[PDB]
């Protein structure tokens, strides 16, 4: 588990752009107000090779 | 005596900082602590070292390059910019990758 991707963000990245940010996802009606819950994701996943 | 560039400008995300400081340039992309309300005297993944004075410098940041150009001139008629045509020539071009939308200069104050 120490190798990750993203699986979510507010727009795709512009070629040989990079992003570090670890803001929490909203995937819905509900906001998230910095922290996961209902419709909130936090945005990294791992592969778990 | 230099410029910061970035989205935030907050180091919880990147921001590009370059300096002028008489005997060089310095310039980073870092997520340090820097300065709350920048100026000067009179978490990081990049870093590099090098009124009669019209200085002009152009700046563009294109699929992860940022670009600089400039000139100096004197200008005569110091009171604003001169009418008459000059070319500015290009500097660095810097793989800095991050996604530019603001940006801030940097003033030595007493
Ligand atoms: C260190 O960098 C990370 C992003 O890579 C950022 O979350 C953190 O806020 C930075 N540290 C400080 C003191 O801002
Ligand atoms: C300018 O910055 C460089 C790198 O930190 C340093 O070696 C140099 O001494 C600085 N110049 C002055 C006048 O402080």
């Amino acid at each position: 588990y120490n190798y990750l991707f993203r699986l979510f963000r507010k727009s795709n990245l512009k070629p040989f752009e990079r992003d570090i940010s670890t803001e929490i996802y909203q995937a819905g009606s509900t906001p998230c107000n910095g922290v996961e819950g209902f419709n909130c994701y936090f945005p990294l996943q791992s592969y778990g090779f | 005596r230099g410029w910061i560039f970035g989205t935030t400008l907050d180091s919880k995300t990147q921001s590009l900082l370059i300096v002028n400081n008489a005997t060089n340039v310095v310039i980073k992309v870092c997520e340090f602590q820097f300065c709350n309300d920048p100026f000067l005297g009179v978490n990081c993944t990049f870093e590099y070292v090098s009124f009669k004075n019209l200085r002009e410098f152009v700046f563009k940041n294109i699929d992860g390059y940022f670009k600089i150009y400039s000139k100096h001139t004197p200008i005569n008629l110091v009171r604003d910019l001169p009418q008459g045509f000059s070319a500015l020539e290009p500097l660095v071009d810097l793989p800095i990758g991050i996604n530019i939308t603001r940006f801030q200069t940097l003033l030595a104050l007493h």
